[PDB]
């Protein structure tokens, strides 16, 4: 019935940013409900549709032999849905790195096994992917604190192998969050919390930062970020929706062949910056791209 | 020689087990797209028609899915990486499918669901 039904989502209102509230529980009137999907697709093959059918609408930068990251992509399955999707979207040629705690078989150019942390490279990113979530976020014992955990990894992860102008959706949940994520979106020309319409009965959101500066561009408190997310959802009820999954006419991410240059720190004036910003410029240097997976060695 | 000799005709066990009664493999990832395109088997993106479905391509092989060798040259995958079309009929079992079904070389389409070269 609601307009947003026709959308794959809906993202959090300027004005629920600029609010200060206090943390409070997240009580959805719907919580729990199930969509109704189309016959014998998975849920999170829908709910990665949804995103990508959002990231459609942003100024994404989309160079040649892009450099995309998965992490979080196996699922309990042995398979891994998200990363089908993701190489379903990006460009053919595309390279897709994907990875989780768990074993899995992947569509993936490469897989690595082990925790985040365990995972190097030297080489930079243009879309850095997150649907990590701790099982353990389940028990809810003390107050609804910033967690660490893999987004420590995740945080440092986007402050050293972003490339600038690329972007991250990262999974965040009432319960697993991070204040200094939040703090990192302001450091992007654009950012929202995303919310799936499959998943619109989930506190579910994916942190979207669009076109990475290197620099605050706001000054975001990631505590109060997170009591204001919370309060959207929790006084705006969001109708579950599969309806975007049924036209994937223009699904494919449009090849922009956006300009990747090397530039020292010291060539960043405002002139790249508004480049940077409407998804036309990539800052990093096209090297092999090299990852590996830390092993550590016991008897 | 000998390791190769003993090996494990995976391809002819799976048919065997099917037909003693066994639930056939799933959790394969059913892709969303518009059933309007090609028809070709493997292909880098869906490509299913209105009568297929496709699916991501490592879910649907056995190997990868068994986490044993594949006989390809090197242990090549063809299905991994890519999207299969699988008819719509046989959509329930798409590893079934794959091993018992080959794909043209020409048309690129699957023979007896698609190829028509003769
Ligand atoms: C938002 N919320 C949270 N809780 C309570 O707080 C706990 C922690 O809350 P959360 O941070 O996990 O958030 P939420 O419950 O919204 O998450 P949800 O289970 O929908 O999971 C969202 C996504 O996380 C991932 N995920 C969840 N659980 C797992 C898991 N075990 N393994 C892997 N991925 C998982 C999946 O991708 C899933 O779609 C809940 O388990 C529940 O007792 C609520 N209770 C009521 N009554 N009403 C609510 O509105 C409510
Ligand atoms: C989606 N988006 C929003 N902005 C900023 O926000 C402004 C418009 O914000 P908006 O796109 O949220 O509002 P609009 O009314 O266009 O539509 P809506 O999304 O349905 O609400 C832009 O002019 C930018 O300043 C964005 N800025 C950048 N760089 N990239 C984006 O993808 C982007
Ligand atoms: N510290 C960590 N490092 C790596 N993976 C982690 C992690 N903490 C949680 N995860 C992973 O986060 C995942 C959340 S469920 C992921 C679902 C997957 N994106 C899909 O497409 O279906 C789990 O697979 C879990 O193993
Ligand atoms: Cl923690
Ligand atoms: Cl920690
Ligand atoms: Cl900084
Ligand atoms: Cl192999
Ligand atoms: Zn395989
Ligand atoms: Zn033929």
């Amino acid at each position: 019935a609601s307009s947003q039904a026709w959308q794959p989502g809906v993202a959090m209102p300027n004005l629920y940013k600029m609010q200060r509230m206090l943390l409070e529980k997240c009580d959805l009137q719907n919580y729990g409900d199930s969509a109704t999907l189309p016959k014998g697709i998975m849920m999170n093959v829908a709910k990665y549709t949804q995103l990508c059918q959002y990231l459609n609408t942003l100024t994404l930068a989309v160079p040649y032999n892009m450099r995309v990251i998965h992490f979080g992509a196996g699922s309990d399955k042995g398979v891994a849905p998200g990363t089908a999707v993701l190489r379903q979207w990006l460009p053919t040629g595309t390279l897709l790195v994907d990875s989780d705690l768990n074993d899995f078989v992947s569509d993936a150019d490469s897989t690595l096994i082990g925790d985040c942390a365990t995972v190097h490279t030297a080489n930079k990113w243009d879309l850095i992917i997150s649907d990590m979530y701790d099982p353990k976020t389940k028990n809810v014992t003390k107050e609804n604190d910033s967690k660490e955990g893999f987004f420590t990894y995740i945080c440092g992860f986007i402050q050293q192998k972003l490339a600038l102008g690329g972007s991250v959706a990262i999974k965040i949940t009432e319960h697993s969050w991070n204040a200094d994520l939040y703090k990192l979106m302001g450091h992007f020309a654009w950012w929202t919390a995303f919310v799936t319409n499959v998943n619109a009965s989930s506190s579910e959101a994916f942190l979207i930062g669009c076109n990475y500066l290197g620099k605050p561009r706001e000054q975001i408190d990631g505590y109060v970020m997170h009591a204001n997310y919370i309060f959207w959802r929790n006084t705006n009820p969001i109708q579950l929706s599969s309806y975007s999954l049924f036209d994937m006419s223009k699904f494919p991410l449009k090849l922009r062949g956006t300009a990747v240059m090397s530039l020292k720190e010291g060539q960043i004036n405002d002139m790249i910056l508004s480049l940077l910003s409407k998804g036309r410029l990539i800052i990093r240097e096209n090297n092999r791209v090299v990852i590996s997976s830390d092993v550590l060695v016991n008897n | 020689s000998t390791v190769l000799s003993f090996c494990v005709d995976a391809a002819k066990a799976y048919k065997d087990y099917l037909a003693s009664g066994g639930q056939p493999i799933t959790n394969c990832v059913k892709m969303l797209c518009t059933h309007t395109g090609t028809g070709q088997a493997i292909t880098v993106t869906p490509e299913a028609n209105m009568d297929q479905e496709s699916f991501g391509g490592a879910s649907c092989c056995l190997y990868c899915r068994c986490h044993i060798d594949h006989p390809n040259p090197k242990g090549f995958c063809d299905l991994k990486g890519k999207y299969v079309q699988i008819p719509t009929t046989c959509a329930n079992d798409p590893v079934g499918f794959t091993l018992k079904n080959t794909v043209c070389t020409v048309c690129g389409m699957w023979k007896g669901y698609g190829c028509s070269c003769d």
